[PDB]
RNA sequence: GCGAUGAUCUUGACCCAUGGGUGGGUACAAAUGGCAGUCUGACAAGU
């Protein structure tokens, strides 16, 4: 997909899926484009994770536009099987949202990953 | 009671007073929904034959949507934007602020909307069908020789680019279409260029390249924190 | 026997006018899309609806070659010369024909409804002269038939004091 | 020596460097199709017709040292058989900046007013060709027409009630038998009075069991008899009613091609009127694709859902999906989950039809989506 | 060359030293007018 940008390299992919994994352990995660869309409407999302191998792609091309509207970080990941795997789900999930928690213990990891995304978007 | 709207220190730039402190320009194509704005109808009381005196319509305009409104509300006396001038509006990026440029340039100016992408041009053409003074083009702005045919020549240049090569991008354009002793208004977003470092060195190297391409910045300032990490530059090319 | 049918005629006529204006705003919008100059030039519904109806083209609508301004209006009219002037300075939208044919249906509705209000007006003045000549001598057809529509009948109006 | 590149033709400037702010030669192009291909020509670096004619006419005294602005046109003229010495030096030149300054003054019959208008209308058409669609991206006419169709039903109902009322004087006993307004109208439009009863006009309209009640009722109805003029108004208005009843079907036929054209998967799933009420009640397709499927399921009856949110009571589980035949086929205990499936795939078909890939390809994926709906439909009934 | 076959008089409301300002009904158009932030979110079925 020529439209798949920005996309995460493998080390930052392992980092991001680790942060998603721990947020799923810390109950800090939304699955599906519906729940991520609703958290974008609530303004309570830290950042957005999207799968780049999702066929078709038109079900989630609006989410970069809305994240550009709300100034919300987002980087594509090239796998959806790993993306649903890090959600603790035995299915490929293509969309995830990180809910806001200022009392979270992995919030420094969230600020580091958001530093990576704000590095990649500029 | 009603408000009264009196001009600021520029032409076409009008300020509301006093229970509403808002920056407005002249409306010239009413009935629009750019973002769901409201409009203000003011008039001068006069007794004449026939029709009543004209309600000169003004549209509200925010510094939270444009850096140009912030540069005037920060206190400004010199500006190359006035009714009657021809302006080059570099980039549009939504198509919404193009109508504000068309309102502040009056009915006598021509707004040339430059775009290099497919997606926001769909709003540019539908905005252009309503306002019969905006010329939208989807062209490559890096090469002025590839779109010299469609455009004539401008009186001043507004740059809304925030790219790390923007001093190249304006230059072949300013060598082409901008006159001698014409005016440049460049919106520079400091964190959009590089964010690993402070902004003052960026400001020094960019004003140094403005010295290189013969730009005279008459005043450069941090705006005030209505916007974050931005400086607007009002200069004159070949003064 | 025209104590109730004339009330049907006048209230039905008001229904005809309110229904004419509804499509008329729609067609003036539609031709506002294609050729924005003539829709602001002619505020009429019927003739302007025929002007949309015969041609559908904003580059060939003239007073001669082709004649749409010599058919009902004359070419020596100040409207027609402004159609010649506005036909040169057109900047509107180029749309397909299938979209225009639905509005040709609308102009056929305009000519239809216009015919029925004409026939209804002629029947109205005719039967008003028939059943009540003297009130038509005094206050005409429309006001008298309106007051019959208030009383419901000539007998109820004959009882009011 | 100087080639001028503009949308009014091509000009050679020697002002006959020895220049006096005049022109040596000009070769004129002016139309929409000419300036369209010229706008293609500056992008492609393409040699135009008057460029070749301008190389052909003037020669040997003003073209031995030709200076062109584009590097692309220098190689095309460099391969010409006339053997010109062509460079591209000093493009950024005050003379080359000044050829556009005297541009109304060096071209006869032109000024600064028509140049912005011709460049404007050229910018509309090249905006149509670059964005491969219209200049407004029009879809609102369906939204207007579906607002007009219910007006056709209400006005046609009104006139049907009217002609019912001022037909009831002559023949009162028809509304108790014939209640359908079209079958009410066509009987009078063919027959007229009750004293001219025949067989064929009843046979083309009604079943026989209704026709016998029509005839025996026509025997026993002893309503008023009056002159032929009122009857002519009855046949006029009945012709009008059947006329409009055909017209609303013509409007549905207009909505057929537009709905199949613009939203093919939405046409496949729910057809025309349902998705027309979806886009109409939302306002636009592009904001509705931004709306999630939870908003799509609850679309319609905003006061009922907002009442259910204020009271914190039972939410209405019926929006505009309340009228779907596959949804209305299911029992209410199983209806909402199937409506959740249909709104779920329906959001997917909206994000199909919104992003300009199925408008040009006419849709192939909602065919599979209907099968996926019907599979779960079979499974939930088991 | 006046009328009970209605003569006669009154329900446009306020104010200012012909002129000028409010009040109410109809139609059209528009809403930084009303929408806590326009539903909850992974299990279910069978043996």
């Amino acid at each position: 997909n020529p439209k798949a940008f920005p996309l995460a390299d493998a080390a930052l992919t392992q980092q991001i899926l680790d942060v998603v994994q721990q947020a799923a352990n810390l109950r800090q995660l939304k699955k599906g484009a519906n729940e991520a869309t609703k958290t974008l409407n609530r303004g309570i999302s830290e950042f957005i994770i999207m799968a780049a191998d999702c066929e078709p792609i038109e079900i989630l091309l609006h989410l970069p536009l809305l994240c550009e509207d709300k100034n919300v970080p987002y980087v594509f990941v090239p796998s959806r099987v790993a993306l649903g795997r890090a959600c603790g789900v035995s299915r490929p999930v293509i969309a995830a949202s990180i809910t806001t928690n200022d009392a979270s213990a992995i919030k420094t990891q969230i600020y580091a990953v958001k530093d990576k995304i704000e590095t990649l978007l500029i | 009671a009603k408000v009264v709207i009196e001009p600021h220190r520029h032409a076409g730039v009008y300020i509301a007073r006093g229970k509403e402190d808002l920056l407005v320009t002249k409306n010239m194509a009413p009935g629009e929904s750019v973002y769901g704005e409201k409009r203000i109808s003011v008039e001068e009381p006069s007794k004449e034959d026939g029709v009543p005196p004209t309600k000169v319509e003004y549209r509200v305009w925010n510094p939270f949507r444009s850096k140009l409104a912030a540069g005037i509300m920060g206190g400004l006396d010199e500006l190359f934007i006035a009714p009657g001038k021809k302006v080059l509006y570099l980039g549009a990026a939504s198509g919404t602020s193009v109508s504000h440029v068309s309102d502040v340039v009056g009915p006598e100016g021509v707004v040339y909307a430059v775009e290099f992408s497919h997606r926001p041009g769909r709003e540019l053409i539908s905005m252009a069908k309503k306002r019969p003074n905006i010329i939208p083009i989807i062209e490559d702005a890096r090469h002025p020789q590839k779109y010299r045919m469609l455009i004539g020549m401008v009186d001043c240049v507004f740059a809304d680019v925030a790219q790390p090569d923007q001093a190249r991008i304006i230059a072949l354009n300013s060598h082409m279409f901008l006159k001698d002793q014409g005016g440049v208004v460049i919106s520079i977003k400091a964190n959009c260029i590089d964010s690993t470092v402070d902004a003052e060195t960026v400001f020094a190297r960019e004003v140094q390249k403005l010295r290189e391409e013969r730009i005279k910045p008459l005043e450069q300032l941090t705006l005030e924190p209505y916007e974050r990490d931005h400086c607007i530059v009002v200069g004159r090319y070949m003064r | 026997k025209n104590d109730n049918h004339i009330i049907q005629a006048i209230a039905l006529l008001d229904q005809l006018d309110k229904d004419i204006n509804t499509f008329a705003m729609r067609v003036k919008e539609w031709y506002g899309w294609h050729f924005p100059e003539l829709a602001k030039l002619v505020p009429d519904n019927y003739t302007f609806a025929k002007l949309v109806l015969f041609i559908k083209d904003k580059a060939s609508l003239n007073d001669d070659s082709l004649h749409d301004l010599a058919a009902l209006l004359n070419e020596d009219s100040g409207i027609a010369q402004r159609v010649i002037d506005n036909a040169r300075i057109s900047m509107g939208q180029d749309i397909s024909e299938t979209d225009m044919e639905n509005v040709c249906v609308f102009a056929q509705r305009v000519a239809s409804l216009a015919d029925y209000r004409r026939q209804l007006y002629d029947y109205l003045c005719e039967k008003m002269h028939t059943v009540a000549p003297n009130l038509s001598e005094l206050i005409g057809e429309v006001i008298g038939a309106r007051l019959i529509s208030h009383a419901g009948s000539l007998t109820n109006l004959s009882k009011q004091a | 020596y100087v080639l001028t590149e503009t949308s009014a033709g091509y000009a050679l400037l020697k002002a006959s460097v020895l220049k006096e702010f005049k022109i040596a030669a000009f070769s004129k192009f002016n139309s929409a199709a000419n300036a369209l291909e010229e706008a293609n020509s500056i992008i492609e670096g393409k040699v135009s017709s008057q460029l070749e004619k301008l190389l052909e006419e003037i020669k040997k005294d003003k073209k031995s040292t030709l200076i062109v602005s584009e590097t692309k046109l220098a190689n095309a003229i460099n391969k010409l058989g006339l053997n010109f010495n062509v460079v591209s030096d000093a493009v950024t030149l005050d003379i080359y900046r000044a050829i556009k300054e005297y541009l109304p003054e060096l071209l006869p019959g032109m000024s600064d007013n028509d140049l912005s208008k011709m460049s404007l209308g050229l910018a509309h058409s090249i905006g149509r060709h670059k964005l491969k669609f219209s200049a407004d991206k029009v879809d609102v006419m369906i939204i207007q027409a579906i607002a007009l169709l219910d007006d056709l039903d209400k006005e046609l109902n009104t006139y049907a009630m009217r002609c019912k009322e001022w037909y009831g004087w002559h023949f009162p006993e028809l509304a108790k038998i014939v209640t359908d307004s079209v079958a009410y109208a066509r009987i009078i439009l063919t027959m007229g009075i009750r004293s001219k009863a025949s067989e064929t006009d009843l046979s083309e309209i009604l079943p026989e069991e209704i026709e016998e009640r029509v005839k025996t009722a026509a025997e026993v109805s002893m309503g008023t008899e009056i002159t032929q003029t009122d009857l002519d108004n009855i046949n006029a208005l009945a012709e009008q009613i059947v006329e409009f009843a055909a017209y609303r079907e013509q409007l549905s036929n207009y909505l057929s091609a537009r709905m199949k054209a613009i939203a093919p998967n939405l046409t496949q799933l729910v057809g025309e009127l349902v998705g027309a009420r979806l886009i109409a009640h939302s306002g636009s397709l592009i904001s509705l694709a931004k709306s999630p499927a939870s908003t799509i399921q609850i679309l319609g009856a905003e006061k009922a859902l907002f009442r259910a949110l204020k009271t914190k009571h039972d939410t209405p589980k019926y929006g505009l999906l309340y009228h779907a035949s596959l949804v209305g086929q299911a029992t209410g205990k199983n209806k909402g989950k199937i409506a959740r499936v249909l709104a779920a795939k329906a959001a997917v078909s909206l994000r199909y039809d919104a992003l300009a890939e199925d408008r040009d390809d006419s849709g192939d994926i909602g065919l599979e989506s209907r099968a996926k709906v019907e599979n779960r439909l079979s499974q939930l009934e088991g």
